[PDB]
């Protein structure tokens, strides 16, 4: 067992479902 | 009017109606917000600096 990078960095807010949430604002048109 | 004092003066309606007629003007001009700003503004993030 390895143990990766669980976020992508520091600098911005975590979420990676971050496709999702702007794709379904498009729809209904901590550090 | 002026009072007379040689000649009998004929009697005269001392308001007159005038009418006038109004001219139309528009004026525009566009201006353009980018999205990525507006995002920005609106989402609130506050987190770094």
């Amino acid at each position: 067992t390895v143990s990766a990078p669980a976020t992508y960095g520091n600098f911005v807010l975590s979420p990676e479902n971050a496709v999702t949430a702007i794709s379904y604002h498009s729809i209904l048109a901590d550090s | 009017r002026v009072a007379s004092g040689a000649g009998l003066p004929t009697s005269r309606q001392t308001t007159i109606m005038v009418t006038k007629y109004s001219e139309k003007s528009p004026i525009t001009i566009p201006f353009e917000l980018s999205a990525a700003c507006l995002t920005y503004l609106r989402e609130t993030f506050e987190g770094t600096i």
